[PDB]
């Protein structure tokens, strides 16, 4: 839980942009803003806050480096050439973060659904899927693998797919579908 | 392998900037206005601004300041384009010539650099020794103001403070002092710097001040007398003068942000501040002489003046008259009362000028069905909300103008049987008349024997047998020419007064209540041929004779008052021939029979402002292909009048028009004028074949202009509009709107002011509870803004807000369309929305409502659901092709009356723009460019066909023809993709190449098929093909059309010839300006000919003309390879300027 | 290009009455459209009287006058209804004729003042059509802020409740009264709930009663 080393701008909803843009030539996304309701897990040395190195204290099939083009399957793959010339692909949020990451030594973000609530995501703070973000940047290329980490699992700079310590959690969530 | 043409149909109206000074002459006060690509120069005088010169730049005026360097008699203009095209200009006028000359020019673009936020800053030292340009980060480029820096070469210094906000040199200082505000982690510091041209670097400012206002936004540098710089923040102001530090926080600022300024005094005394929401402030720093040393500033304070337009630019002129350049509203001229009027408003509206932008959406429509589309556009933003109606109009050359406040009808006489030109004009006012004699070209008030003037005339003119006739409330009166005296006077048997009266050379008909008498005109007498009574009171008559007839009408048109009929009576008997019912609650108010091309028509016209017209055949005396249109809101009055060699009507009203037959079909041409109450032809000799018009304030004579220009009609909304559609059956429009409301502990949000949505007839809220599941945002409680979106149904004719359907809290409307689905015969208003919340990065919830304007109000028929925003939808072959976020769904309209998913496409980063031709769908992405989808009938689903492979941040998009797709992105450029024709591979078909690039300089918001020029399309060979209009944030409206390969080279060649002979207003190369340019690449230009250039050809001297066809040739489309002088191009250019 | 009239006598005007004598012909025309009388100035002349009288700076004071004319006539229409001769069916036909008339007599007016409505009032979102302006008056006093509401409502349901079980009730009388309520914008609010709240109740009973029966 930190506090000073967490000062950047929060952007607005997509639609807000869509709106503000039609009235002024000016289009805003060309600023170091982190998309609302999303947090980066990188303190090393919820705007931003420290987190456990990793965690063995529970199940945890790790997530394959996004770059080493490996198959996690239940997930989303976002490519983003930081120089045009090649079409981006994936999901909108994927792309957004992809760029926010690379431009700041940061590689992991967690998006707590708007629904409910330091970081005690476990028994109590459980019951429904969450969104995960792992990012890697070799050259102008950038790739992001995002997936769903059950509501009660922890949150670590370690990229892992968890199972379900709070046997209460869901099966398949809106985000999760389409993921292959 | 693709060719298009692009002309501007309307210069940009939004005002990017404005500056005052002495540019034209040392003794003249000037006002320079930057539109975008245009520069308007005015001159203060008294009532307003006098246009002196208006040039168009080849770039986006990014900076525009003036300076007075000792040596030059007057001021000079520094203008820096957005493509970093710098330059200085002088104003030279030698008689009939006025040139703005380039006294230097270059390009201050560095190949490296990082485009600072806060944009391009352009400043100048009061010592006028050099200019300063904060272009990229940490690099304050400097330019030497030496009288020989014609290339403008400049050096570039370093900055150890990357994030800078505002910068401005400081006055009265031995060495150029540069003050600015910069941000870092520890906050926003505000320091200074000394600059030297020899050492070519910074030395060190006289002071500094580590921690200052959290939200400092403007560095206001004060002149000689006081000195120092003021810092405007978001809630507190601070002034420094080296060793001076004050501060004040008037709660008046708390409300909103200040966004512009202007010093009112040649020395820090009084200033002007612009509020981000309309407010207008006046900040004064009450000076203070010590006791004998010098001047020291005492206390400063901010006091509210009132409300203006949303002031982008701000500039004081004279007598307390401030000019307010709005960018999302109408700019304006204001009076600064020193004597607070009612409601204590120091501000007082003087005058305003049209501002179409930002055009956020628009539809092409032809209400009259005459084959001439008009433009209704959702214009403007917040408070400046509005709709605009762009229509092609006719004008009037205004020969003369009197100041008559009360004309209630006017007629043209003829003093003597000898001369054939009028020489008189009778002007009726309320309880009286007045005869006017045209002494050649003058106006003196005579008197005429036979007539009265203590009564109010209803008619008067030259009847048969050298006699004049005056019908008034009291009686009709006959008079003589040569002898000139009263020679006969009818009258209502019992002193009753005439209510309605008709007349003409030979006959006369007048009404008295229901009583309707008929008189014939003979030698020294008014013979009373007949009399009759109608069931209801009469309200209009017209006995205009027709056919080959000899002045005698067999008929009498008429319109009555409770039954609301409009029949044609046979004269001698008043027998009935044709009785036509119409109206409902509004009566006829003006009528008139007439022959247009050779066909006779009868034209009644309600008090509504409606206008019926039938194909009245004189022979049988009956009418018969009943048509109808609407012209105004006030009861018009028809009046016939002849043109060059043809005849035609003239509908006087709030919206003046001019009926006539263009081709066995009626045509209406709103006259580019405001009100036009009464009118008559005027054939004086001093005024040849003219017209006489009277509004409520003035009588004016003049001839018809007849050179389409564009007329703009505006309907305020006081709340921002986002989309609009046209319902061809409910005769009303669809407009998604949106108002901003504040926070009030009570239970919540209250408005900010009335508006389209809060003040309408019917008005329902959404009772739909599909999201009542939870919905719990914990940021509502303390003052805040919150968009409330409504659907406004608007009346086609009156533009009154009929019904106002509100939406679910925190819900935004963003789609809209009027169509018919499946086998369902109705016609609905289908909306597309999204549930928006700041804590979310995007919407997960949204819906597709389906309405119907049954009558008086809406009625939610269908109501499907979906996860995420519905960025755009559109009627696709009966089916309903909408699109949510990454998804592109197709829907069906069952017999049960429901919409059910039926096909999808998820391969898009964000689908924002749709378009529908056949079974072809053109999709535009936020950044993934365009894609050509397709509906496979049999397959029952989607199939990508092609797609641009270049990353493009689409802004709008359109389908021109089967094979070409037009797109426009945030880069400010246009491009055209085309399905490859190398049908060799089945993969080289997955690609479509950008076969056209052009740099518009405008941020297009909407495109759309439709023209503004009278079409007359049967099979008519046109030089250009297709027609697409497009809206722009800057109010600019433009047009795009396709070309014959054969016409491209000529025009492309011609374009080139012109760029060599034409001086540029900054010595900027047209090839450069129009170069496709993004932060990424910078290709040239292609498949695009900007017609703006190819039109400046008709405005340059004839000598230069030939100096262009100079060896020019031409060969395909037509048989040639030989030269061609001007009179060839002129033909083409001219003939080509007809499509807009 | 300016212009001035030579010898603008500026004389055909010495006395003055053709104003307040026209405002008089209008008060009458109105008070006699209201209170079902017949006027004797026959419509068109009265119309032209407005169109001429109706010129900026004056139109505004005219509107206020035409408004307050009704404003007065309606408040007068209340008194009777504020009685107690209880047959919630007379009370109804009463209020219906009291509406069916105010209707045709605001339609009469509009036609006379057509010029004032479609000139001044129409050029003002601020100001309501003469029509809409009467609806707003017939609302404030009569169907609103009165026992009349809850006496018209409790009486409309009553008519239905009794058709939902074996009596007749004269469709017209209600199609009219309900229409009115609609035209007046108090339907889906001074009648809807109750109606439903009273239906999702009556039928609730029928369920049991009829299941067992
Ligand atoms: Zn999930
Ligand atoms: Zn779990």
């Amino acid at each position: 839980p930190d506090e000073i080393n967490k000062l950047i701008e929060t952007g607005l909803n997509t639609v807000e942009y869509f709106t503000s843009q039609q009235v002024t030539g000016t289009s805003s996304l060309g600023k170091n803003t982190i998309p609302p309701g999303v947090t980066g897990l990188l303190t090393n040395a919820p705007k931003i806050a420290i987190v456990p190195a990793d965690d063995k204290t529970v199940p945890g099939k790790p997530i394959p480096n996004p770059l080493l083009g490996l198959d996690s399957t239940p997930s989303t793959q976002t490519v983003l050439d930081l120089s045009g010339k090649t079409l981006p692909s994936g999901s909108y949020k994927g792309v957004k973060l992809a760029k926010f990451g690379k431009e700041n030594l940061m590689t992991r973000f967690i998006e707590e659904p708007r629904e409910n609530p330091d970081f005690k995501r476990g028994r109590d703070t459980g019951g429904f899927h969450r969104r995960e973000y792992s990012i890697g940047w070799v050259g102008d290329e950038v790739k992001v693998t995002e997936w769903c980490n059950p509501s009660c699992s922890p949150i670590t700079a370690a990229a892992r797919r968890f199972e379900c310590t709070c046997h209460q959690c869901p099966v398949t969530c809106s985000e999760c579908e389409r993921d292959t | 392998m693709s060719y298009n043409y692009v002309v501007t149909a309307q210069k940009p109206t939004a005002v990017n900037g404005c500056v005052t000074g002495h540019f034209t002459s040392a003794e003249d006060l000037n006002l320079l206005i930057a539109k975008n690509t245009r520069l308007e120069i005015y001159v203060v005088t008294a009532e307003g601004l006098r246009p002196v010169k208006e040039v168009g730049m080849y770039g986006k005026i990014a900076v525009m300041e003036l300076f007075r360097p000792k040596g030059e008699s007057k001021d000079l203009l520094f203008i820096l384009t957005a493509k970093y095209n710098a330059c200085i200009l002088e104003y030279k006028q030698s008689g009939e010539s006025i040139d703005i000359i380039t006294r230097a020019h270059g390009n201050v673009q560095d190949r490296i650099g990082r485009p600072s936020e806060t944009g391009i800053i352009g400043i100048i030292d009061p010592e006028c020794r050099m200019i300063g340009l904060r272009l990229y980060d940490g690099l304050f480029k400097v330019i030497p103001l030496d009288r020989d820096n014609k290339e403008l070469k400049a050096f570039n210094i370093r900055l150890e403070e990357l994030h800078v906000i505002d910068v401005k040199f400081l006055y009265g200082c031995q060495a150029p002092t540069i003050c600015f505000v910069y941000q870092d982690p520890q906050g926003r510091h505000v320091k200074t710097y000394e600059v030297s041209l020899r050492e070519k670097e910074f030395n060190k400012g006289p002071w500094k001040q580590e921690n200052v206002e959290a939200e400092a936004s403007m560095v206001i540098a004060v002149p000689e007398p006081f000195g120092g710089a003021i810092i405007i923040g978001q809630e507190s102001i601070t002034y420094h003068n080296g060793d001076k530090y004050l501060a004040i926080a008037p709660p008046i600022i708390k409300q909103s942000t200040i966004v512009c300024h202007n010093r009112v005094d040649p020395n820090g005394s009084r200033y002007l501040l612009g509020d981000m929401e309309g407010r207008l402030f006046m900040l004064l720093l009450e000076k203070e002489e010590q006791m004998d040393g010098t001047v020291t500033l005492k206390d400063l304070r901010v006091e509210l003046l009132g409300e203006t337009s949303i002031a982008e630019c701000l500039t004081y002129l004279d007598n307390g008259v401030v000019f307010v350049g709005s960018r999302l509203g109408d700019s304006q001229l204001v009076k600064l009362n020193v004597d607070s009027n009612e409601q204590g408003s120091y501000v007082v509206a003087m005058e305003t000028f049209t501002n179409l932008g930002p055009i956020v959406d628009m539809c092409v429509v032809d209400l009259e069905r005459q084959g001439q589309g008009q433009l209704v556009t959702c214009s403007g933003a917040f408070k400046e909300g509005s709709l605009r109606i762009i229509r092609n109009g006719i004008g009037i050359h205004e020969h003369a103008s009197i100041d008559l406040p009360g004309i209630k009808g006017l007629w043209p006489l003829r003093s003597d049987p000898n001369r054939e030109t009028y020489d008189t004009l009778v002007l009726s006012f309320v309880g009286q008349t007045r005869v006017l004699m045209l002494n050649g070209e003058e106006v003196e008030e005579t008197e005429l024997m036979g007539f009265v003037d203590d009564q109010q005339t209803f008619f008067c003119g030259n009847v048969a047998h050298q006699q004049l006739i005056q019908i008034t409330s009291a009686s009709v009166r006959l008079v003589s020419q040569e002898p000139k005296a009263l020679v006969s006077e009818w009258k209502e048997p019992q002193a009753k007064n005439i209510s309605v009266a008709s007349c003409n050379s030979s006959q006369v008909v007048v009404a008295v209540g229901r009583a309707l008498y008929y008189l014939q005109i003979h030698p020294q007498e008014l013979r009373q041929i007949s009399h009759t009574e109608m069931e209801h009171e009469v309200a209009c008559l017209d006995i205009t004779p027709l056919g080959d007839s000899n002045g005698l009408s067999p008929l009498c048109a008429i319109g009555l008052w409770t039954d609301i009929s409009a029949r044609i009576l046979k004269l001698p008997s008043f027998e009935l021939l044709h009785k036509e019912m119409l109206g409902g609650e509004i009566i006829p108010r003006s009528i008139l029979m007439t022959t247009f091309e050779s066909s006779h028509y009868l034209l009644c016209a309600l008090g509504d402002g409606a206008l019926f017209y039938f194909g009245l055949n004189i022979e049988t005396g009956l009418l018969s292909d009943r048509k109808k249109v609407t012209l105004g809101t006030q009861p018009t009055v028809l009046r016939t009048f002849r043109s060059l060699s043809t005849t035609n009507v003239f509908a006087c009203s709030d919206r003046p028009t001019v009926i006539y037959s263009s081709n066995h079909k009626l045509v209406f041409s709103n006259v580019n004028l405001k009100e036009v109450n009464y009118m008559c032809p005027l054939n004086s000799d001093g005024y040849p074949d003219s017209l006489a018009l009277a509004n409520n304030s003035t009588l004016t004579i003049g001839t018809i202009d007849e050179i389409q220009k564009l007329h703009i009609r505006t309907v305020p909304l006081y709340e921002s509009p986002r989309k609009i559609c046209y319902q061809e059956v409910s005769q009303c429009f669809g407009v998604l709107s949106s108002r901003i409301e504040v926070q009030d502990t009570s239970g919540g949000t209250t408005a900010l002011r009335p508006s389209a949505s809060t003040q309408a007839l019917s008005s329902s809220v959404s009772s739909s509870k599909l999201f009542s599941s939870s919905t719990a945002p914990h940021e509502t409680s303390f003052g805040e803004e919150v968009e409330v979106h409504n659907l406004l149904i608007i009346d086609q004719h009156t533009f009154e807000v009929l019904h106002a359907h509100q939406f679910l809290q925190n819900e935004y409307a963003l789609s809209l369309v009027s169509c018919k689905l499946g086998k369902d015969p109705n016609t609905y208003f289908i909306v597309g929305t999204a549930m928006v919340y700041p804590e979310e990065a995007e919407p997960k919830q949204g819906r597709i409502v389906v309405f119907q304007y049954s009558d008086g109000k809406l009625q939610t028929v269908a109501e499907k659901e979906v996860k995420g925003a519905v960025y755009s939808m559109v009627e696709f072959n009966g089916k309903l092709l909408a699109s949510i976020n990454s998804t592109v769904r197709l829907y069906e309209w069952t017999t049960e009356k429901d919409v059910r998913t039926e096909c999808n496409h998820y391969n898009n980063i964000m689908a924002l723009y749709l378009k529908t031709k056949g079974d072809f769908i053109l999709v535009g992405d936020l950044m993934r460019s365009v894609l050509l989808l397709a509906y496979k009938p049999m397959e029952g689903n989607f199939e990508e066909i092609a797609r641009d492979f270049n990353p493009n941040w689409m802004s709008a998009v359109e389908i021109l023809d089967d094979d070409n797709f037009l797109g426009a992105e945030n880069a400010f450029n246009l491009f055209v993709c085309q399905k490859d024709s190398a049908a060799t591979t089945d993969e080289e078909r997955q690609h479509l190449q950008e076969v056209g690039l052009f740099h518009l300089g405008e941020f297009v918001n909407v495109f759309c098929h439709g023209s503004l020029v009278m079409q007359n399309l049967g099979e008519t060979s046109t030089p250009t093909q297709g027609s697409v209009l497009f809206g722009t944030v800057n109010g600019m409206i433009g047009l795009v059309t396709s070309l014959s390969e054969s016409w491209y080279n000529l025009l492309l060649d011609m374009q080139n010839r012109l760029n060599k002979v034409i001086k540029s207003v900054g010595k900027i190369e047209h090839s450069f300006w129009r170069s496709f340019h993004t932060e990424r690449k910078t290709e040239p230009a292609t498949g695009f000919i900007d017609g703006d250039l190819i039109e400046s050809f008709l405005d340059i001297s004839r000598p230069k003309m030939q100096e262009v066809v100079a060896n020019l040739q031409y060969d395909d489309g037509s048989g040639m390879k030989r030269e061609a002088t001007a009179d060839d191009l002129i033909k083409v250019v001219e003939e080509l300027t007809r499509i807009h | 290009k300016k212009l001035v009239i030579k010898n603008f006598r500026d004389r055909p005007r010495l006395p003055d009455n053709y104003t307040q004598d026209t405002w008089r012909k209008l008060h009458e025309a109105v008070r006699a459209v209201q209170s079902s009388t017949s006027i004797r100035y026959n419509l068109e002349e009265l119309y032209q009287a407005v169109e001429n009288l109706c010129s900026h700076k004056v139109s505004p004071m005219l509107y206020k006058q035409l408004r307050q004319a009704c404003e007065d006539h309606v408040q007068a229409q209340i008194l009777p209804f504020r009685e107690d001769s209880l047959d919630s069916v007379l009370f109804l036909k009463k209020i219906n004729t009291c509406w069916q008339d105010h209707c045709r007599q605001m339609i009469m007016i509009r036609s006379i003042f057509l010029f004032l409505d479609r000139t001044y009032v129409l050029q003002n979102s601020t100001l309501p059509s003469i029509w809409d302006m009467g609806l707003e008056l017939f609302r404030t006093h009569i169907i609103s802020d009165k026992m009349v509401q809850s006496k018209t409502i409790d009486g409309i349901l009553l008519l239905i409740e009794r058709e939902r079980s074996g009596e007749a009730v004269d469709r017209s009388l209600l199609r009219s009264l309900l229409g009115m309520l609609s035209d007046l914008q108090v339907y889906k609010d001074s009648f809807e709930l109750k109606f439903l709240e009273e239906t999702n109740c009556l039928y609730a009973a029928e369920g049991q009663r009829l299941m067992q029966e």
